[PDB]
């Protein structure tokens, strides 16, 4: 919360007031100065005054009470490693998926058009974290990396909603005019995230401008997460409806065999609908020391990283229709 | 030329037996599914039975089921219909129909009035 | 009874009296005669101008005599007259019957025809004094689906239907003039001779009949196929023709010899031929299989010179331009590609 | 001069505008092929949707259907049936009260289902003339066992819902007939196409909605098949 | 049947009376025509892009 | 809570820690040596 810059400013103000100054306080017991954030403020610093009216030399001073409040390094760096590998293969697999579904004219169905946008959306989320990592862990220079991270993260959590809405509209709308609302989806996938991201930049540039906008400012952090968390509950509701309907379709095509295919179809739908997030959606900012906090971050980073990898394998590599174009172009090329 | 000539057929007592031989020429007998169709007096052509290329898949019309036996011999290009029992209801002329396209399961128009790939046929008469 | 049996033997003895004459006139064979001819080798031909704009499957096409404009028909009631050089849709005629199975471009280019399950070969005038094109007239009178309707002159059109009859019409008054009967099966395709005094017709009875236009008689009948004949076309000189059937073979029959000269069969090929057209020289035969690709046959060696593999569905219609510049190829993927 | 080139290029643009408008209506209309036989009752089926080749135009919930009764042609089908390989569905009508010509319907069903071109088209099977079937079964003069020898070894399926106050002899007769078409359907069906059997009479206030409901189901399942969900 | 049979036997008359020639003298005609007209077919030999309207 | 954003915030606080810590660690060391 209190930046190093603010803490320097507070000491500088105290220095200008003093202008003996010992580099921390203007001088015997002196209450540990309020302007030093990390000091113990119920304690005193001590000096000794001579009978001769000179400060006692070795100048002798005792700040032991002030420093009363003055292990965690290995904890976060565990989380860093698990996703960097995960998002690496996610970027490697997805870049293949977009190029395969680029120059194949026969694969340009409006379904594969949403797949292009979701793959492209996972590109940005897989690189904007690397840019954020490079900028921060490796002054508007920094604030663009944070702001592009929030936008390229909101789009991936709305482009999963767009794709789940598209599959849900194909089923629950009787002969859904797919091409009529195709334009509306693409504006909602990319444009709607920018509505609140820009609003969050508005509220975090004119009211709480301190540092690189990388610290919580109370309710100001809900301008991004709440609208993202509205596409995790909504996508879970769509996934419940679609799995409900696919059960009905298998029921009226056998019982146990249909029950099986139902499980197989549900497992390949989980990556695309992103029903991973609903597990720890409700979790608020818990203490890092919490047992809950450690497990849900280890889960989340290990699953979001390969979510792009799982989607690319399921929906672009082990796809019957897509492999048909490769084998036809395999004959025409060899 | 695609020709189908049928043998057998004749007067027979009820509950007797008779064997019909259909000789094929001018095509590879081995590829086309065959058929037997009969036309009762003052009645449309009815499908009786069919046999696949390898003889594995055999069907019957139900009114004759398990009494008529159909077999084919790709070596001599000959199609058979072994009649075990002869109900008086099956008094009709028997044609040796051939499916139109070679390597397909579908067998359209074998019961058409004017089908091209159906033999002249032999009249099978059952009476006392 | 006895009278009917006499006619059966009398007619059958004529077949025995012809087949011996046919085998007698077989001293040599086309295969051994051309054993030493320099092979064509490999014919490689690549797509030049893919034509797009058909909603539904393309069922048939026809080239203009100017070798530049082609007309195509698709099962959505659209006759589009394409410009092959520039890929520009000159006309898009809306049809009363969404189900059309054939179309022909007049040699003068003034008219175009089409018919299908409507049982009528409609004629569309392209030189109407007003903006658009209309229906010139309806040639009603057939009973079956129109399978192929080619043009003799601006006022004579020859049509074949599913009722086993080829008909020659007169557009000026729209009454059928000459009716060709003799087929025992649905007629699928025609071919006009280069001299236009004859035309051969292939039906769904493995028999191709040569007809005389001015006389209305079938002077000769070619048998030797094993299944429905789906396409037929004369040799460029008009002294021979070739057929494609559902038994996945192509056969070239000689009019003067009266017997089949040579068959174009391959062990790998088990799909019916849908379209056949000779090259301009007659040295190549182009056959459009429903195995999703066309094969360019050496017309005097039965060797696959090449394959036109570029379609995502059944090859419907195939054609070659008069000058023999390029080969169009419609399909059921609604895309009409041009090869060269 | 290139003045003629401009005129051709703008005529192609004018053509393309009309083609786009015709594409919207073409995709918004479902085309159905209405098969059946001489006594099947396709004639009285089209009277419900009235509210050479013959087309019937009707809409259910503002969705246009085209139904084609191919009536002008001969008894040979093997070459005009290939035209309808793009239709949404085949409306197949069967006379359930004529057991002699019931086997003909089963053979026609088999040839349609296993056709190289129609192996992707679902069938909305209609067993018309259910009213005549009720009286014929209760008459007892005609026996199914006379035509179908396996009717003796057949029991009314557990998953069968008889009409209110219905004789159970009729229910066993109805569902044996139905199962005969479904027996063919499942023998070679690979999820590419599905059969939708229905029991209708000549006096129904329905079969517009039944087709609409079955058409929506056919359209639903192609989406899922594309998604590899089914 | 009798009516058509007397016509069909008549039909095969005209077919039986055609003047057949040996294919040695008939297959050579397609052999000879395919050689003379080979030079003018722009599929049997590739056509240069200048003369080709489609390239 | 989106975990990735939460963890951004958390590593922010974590830096705040060692960073501000070292700052004074140096400042009060100055003061003592003085």
């Amino acid at each position: 919360v209190m930046t190093k810059e603010e803490q320097i400013f507070l000491l500088h103000r105290a220095q200008a007031q003093c202008e003996e100054w010992d580099h921390i306080l203007c001088w015997v017991a002196v209450p540990c100065p309020d302007y030093i954030y990390d000091f113990n403020h119920k304690g005193h610093a001590y000096r000794r005054c001579d009978r001769n009216g000179s400060w006692e030399l070795v100048t002798w001073a005792n700040y032991s009470e002030c420093v009363k409040f003055l292990r965690e390094r290995e904890v976060f760096d565990r989380l860093g490693m698990i996703y960097t590998v995960g998002y690496s293969v996610s970027l490697a697999s997805l870049t293949v998926a977009v190029l395969i579904l680029a120059y194949f004219r026969r694969l340009h169905c409006t379904r594969n058009y949403i797949h292009m946008h979701l793959f492209l959306s996972f590109m940005l989320r897989a690189v904007s974290i690397f840019v954020k990592d490079a900028v921060l862990y490796s002054y508007a220079g920094c604030r663009v990396a944070v702001t592009f991270f929030l936008y390229f993260l909101a789009t991936n959590y709305y482009w999963i909603l767009v794709e789940g809405l598209y599959l849900h509209s194909l089923i629950f709308m009787a002969f859904f005019s797919e091409k009529k609302y195709l334009w509306g989806f693409t504006v909602f996938g990319w444009g709607l995230p920018a509505v609140f991201v820009a609003v969050w930049v508005s509220v975090r540039a004119t009211l709480a401008n301190t540092g690189c906008w990388d610290l919580s400012s109370g309710n100001k952090k809900w301008i991004i997460q709440v609208p993202i968390l509205a596409s995790i509950v909504l996508n879970f509701i769509l996934f419940i409806n679609i799995v409900r309907v696919l059960a009905t379709k298998l029921r009226e095509t056998d019982t146990r065999q249909q029950y099986r295919k139902l499980l197989k179809s549900t497992l390949v739908l989980m990556p695309l609908f992103g029903v991973h997030y609903i597990v720890f959606m409700a979790t608020p900012y818990t203490e890092v020391s919490g047992t809950l906090w450690q497990v849900q971050m280890h889960y989340e980073m290990l699953f979001n990283s390969f979510q792009g990898f799982f989607v690319a394998i399921i929906y672009c590599f082990c796809n019957g229709e897509v492999q048909a174009e490769i084998k036809k172009s395999w004959s025409r090329w060899t | 030329q695609v020709q189908l000539q049928e043998s057998g057929g004749g007067l027979v007592q009820p509950g007797g037996s008779l064997r019909l031989s259909c000789a094929a020429s001018g095509f590879t007998f081995s590829n086309y599914k065959m058929n037997w169709v009969r036309q009762a007096p003052g009645k449309g052509l009815e499908w009786v039975s069919d046999i696949s290329q390898s003889g594995a898949s055999i069907s019957y019309t139900g009114s004759v089921k398990g009494r008529f036996t159909i077999s084919r011999d790709n070596a001599k290009n000959t199609l058979y219909l072994q009649m075990n029992s002869l109900k008086p209801e099956d008094t009709a002329v028997y044609y040796c129909a051939r499916c139109p396209a070679p390597f397909t399961r579908d067998c359209f128009d074998v019961t058409s009035t004017t089908y091209a790939y159906r033999g002249q046929g032999t009249q099978v008469t059952v009476s006392s | 009874q006895s009278e009917l049996d006499q006619l059966r033997q009398e007619a059958e003895q004529l077949k025995n009296q012809i087949r011996d004459a046919r085998k007698a006139c077989a001293d040599a064979t086309l295969s051994q005669i051309t054993n030493n001819i320099d092979p064509v080798g490999r014919i490689q031909m690549r797509t030049r101008r893919t034509l797009r704009g058909h909603l539904a499957k393309i069922y048939a096409m026809h080239w203009g005599t100017d070798s530049r404009l082609l007309v195509s028909a698709s099962q959505d009631g659209k006759l589009i007259i394409w410009d092959s050089y520039t890929t520009n849709k000159v006309h898009a005629i809306p049809l009363r019957s969404s189900w059309v199975m054939t179309c022909a471009y007049a040699p003068s280019g003034n008219y175009v025809a089409c018919g299908g399950l409507d049982n009528i070969c409609s004629i569309y005038n392209l030189k109407t004094r007003e903006g658009n094109v209309r229906v010139s007239r309806e040639l009603a009178g057939h009973t079956g689906y129109l399978s192929c309707c080619r043009f003799l002159d601006d006022n004579q059109i020859v049509t074949s239907s599913g009722d086993t009859t080829c008909a020659l019409w007169d557009i000026e008054t729209g009454q059928q003039t000459t009716t060709f009967t003799g087929h025992t099966g649905d007629v699928m395709s025609l071919s006009l001779a280069p001299d236009t005094r004859l035309f051969v017709s292939g039906a769904c009875d493995a028999s191709a009949k040569l007809w005389d236009v001015r006389e209305g008689m079938c002077r000769q009948t070619f048998t030797g196929h094993e299944s429905d004949i789906n396409a037929i076309c004369f040799f460029p000189n008009g002294n021979a023709f070739a057929t494609g059937s559902d038994d996945a073979t192509c056969r070239l029959f000689d009019l003067r010899a009266d017997q089949e000269l040579m068959t174009y069969s391959h062990d790998n090929i088990i799909c019916g031929i849908t379209s056949v057209s000779f090259s301009k020289s007659g040295r190549l035969l182009l056959a459009g299989y429903d195995d999703f690709n066309c094969n360019v046959w050496d017309a005097l060696k039965a060797d696959r010179a090449g394959v036109l593999a570029g379609h995502d569905n059944r090859v419907s219609c195939l054609g070659v331009t008069d000058d023999g510049m390029a080969v169009a190829t419609g399909s059921w993927d609604s895309f009409l590609k041009i090869w060269n | 001069q290139r003045n003629e080139e401009k005129a051709q290029r703008e005529a192609n643009k004018k053509i393309e505008k009309q083609l786009q408008k015709d594409k919207q209506v073409y995709r918004a209309t479902h085309r159905l092929l209405l098969l059946g036989a001489d006594n099947s009752g396709k004639s009285t089926i089209v009277k419900q949707m009235r509210i050479g080749i013959f087309e019937t135009k009707f809409q259910v919930d503002k969705v246009n259907f085209h139904m084609f009764d191919v009536g002008g042609q001969r008894d040979e089908r093997r070459k005009w049936i290939q035209c309808f390989n793009d239709v949404t569905a085949i409306i197949f009508v069967v006379d359930s009260s004529d057991y002699n010509r019931l086997q003909e319907a089963l053979n026609l069903f088999k040839s349609i289902w296993n056709n190289r071109w129609l192996r992707t088209i679902s069938v909305i099977l209609f067993l018309n003339k259910q009213d005549l079937l009720a009286e014929k079964v209760l008459a007892g003069k005609s026996k199914i066992e006379d035509y179908f020898p396996e009717f003796a070894r057949y029991t009314t399926p557990e998953d069968a819902t008889p009409e209110p106050g219905e004789d159970p002899r009729v229910t066993r007769a109805k569902y044996f007939i139905r199962d005969e078409f479904l027996r063919i359907s499942t023998a070679s069906g690979d999820g590419r196409h599905y059969c939708y059997p229905h029991f209708t009479c000549a006096v129904d206030t329905e079969n517009a909605r039944r087709i609409f409901n079955d058409c929506r189901d056919i359209i639903q399942r192609m989406h899922l098949r594309q998604y590899e969900l089914l | 049947s009798i009516a058509q049979a007397r016509k069909l036997v008549e039909q095969l008359k005209m077919e039986a009376n055609i003047d057949r020639i040996k294919v040695s003298k008939a297959a050579a005609d397609l052999m000879a025509y395919c050689e003379a007209h080979a030079k003018e077919d722009p599929l049997l030999t590739p056509v240069p892009a200048s003369e080709n309207p489609f390239r | 809570s989106v975990s990735e954003i939460q963890l951004m915030h958390n590593l922010g606080k974590h830096l705040n820690s060692m960073e501000r810590v070292e700052w004074l660690r140096k400042k009060l060391q100055d003061v003592h040596n003085f």
